[PDB]
């Protein structure tokens, strides 16, 4: 297989292709402010430090909450409009893609400031996912097929 | 190896054997086995605190012993340590390189023979 | 914290079971979007 | 074992992998404030180069 | 203010390393 007892080839093409599609989508909401209590209002505003979680063996100063449905994120973006001194404070929200992110590595629904709604910190000490990619894994069977 | 060592020491040459270093951070050391007079001796060069580096050479490679070789012009250099972020009343940031690395327990010196 | 996905091949030029070059030779995945927004 | 003297060889492979893995660490807290005395309080405070 | 150093040969140097160095193959 690695000789160079080979006959004159010249015409390879793509012959096939298969694709692990990332279908669905996954949030992270990493800011500088704890989301999970008092902000106060516009007169008397509250700061509230952020705790800090620990994913992947890497400690972030910051709190990095999760979303698994857009709207969720977005109840949350807009939530956050009415309180532009706490908004001041987010590094940027990053799309990754689904099934990444192992449920013990997050918190339960917790309320928002007072909150009607929920976010869930991702912390935990716990890693990722090593993602086994089986859509475009080939075993000997399959790639000889193939 | 696989290599009889009592009459087969004229077969630690490259192309059939080789010896590379690598931290699975694309810091790499390529090593050819014919110039290791009789001893794959890896050793360091590290300096701490101050600044944060470990060289890891291989000893008197290229060399007719007892000089030393190559020395460390000849090392896979390590110096992407973790650091970590903290919080006051800034938010100063971490860095990270080697860590999601450790919590495979991959973080560290690897020897490929081939 | 950091947001990468590198996939490899399983026991790449390895003379199994050890594992082969693992991550030295992967499709490194790291161009994740961001999203804007707006405050006053 | 340097000259171009051998056989026609083609099929290298990792044959075997030996490591020094990073097992346990260890921390270096580098700040430019000696630590070791006194503070003092919000209201009062004291810089210890 | 806290003006930081720089490094360079210092660490070679306590090894007695600090210096031009001649390989005659």
């Amino acid at each position: 297989r690695s000789n160079n007892d080979v006959l004159a080839t010249s015409t390879m093409r793509v012959h096939a292709i298969k694709s692990e599609l990332f279908t669905q989508l996954e949030y992270i909401l990493t800011i500088g402010a704890n989301l999970r209590k008092s902000f106060g209002t516009a007169e008397k505003p509250k700061f509230p430090s952020s705790s800090g979680s620990t994913h992947d063996g890497i400690y972030n100063p910051y709190d990095m909450y999760w979303f698994n449905d857009y709207e969720s994120l977005k109840e949350v973006m807009d939530y956050l409009t009415g309180y532009p001194w706490i908004q001041q404070s987010i590094k940027n929200v990053t799309i990754i893609p689904s099934g990444f992110i192992k449920q013990e590595s997050l918190n339960d629904h917790e309320p928002v400031n007072g909150g009607d709604l929920s976010v869930r910190k991702l912390g935990k000490q716990g890693v990722s996912n090593q993602k086994d990619f089986n859509a475009i894994s080939l075993d000997y069977q399959s790639l000889m097929f193939t | 190896l696989g290599l009889n060592p009592i009459n087969d020491k004229h077969l630690l040459r490259p192309n059939i054997v080789t010896a590379e270093l690598t931290d699975y951070a694309g810091n790499r050391l390529p090593i050819d086995l014919s110039l290791i007079e009789t001893n794959l001796e890896f050793d360091s060069f590290v300096t701490m605190g101050a600044k944060n580096e470990i060289k890891v050479y291989v000893k008197n490679y290229n060399a007719r012993g007892n000089n030393v070789g190559q020395y460390i012009d000849n090392a896979l250099t390590i110096n992407n340590f973790d650091t970590i972020g903290f919080s006051v009343d800034a938010i100063t940031e971490g860095h990270v390189g080697y860590a999601p690395l450790f919590k495979q327990d991959k973080f560290g010196v690897h020897l490929r023979l081939g």
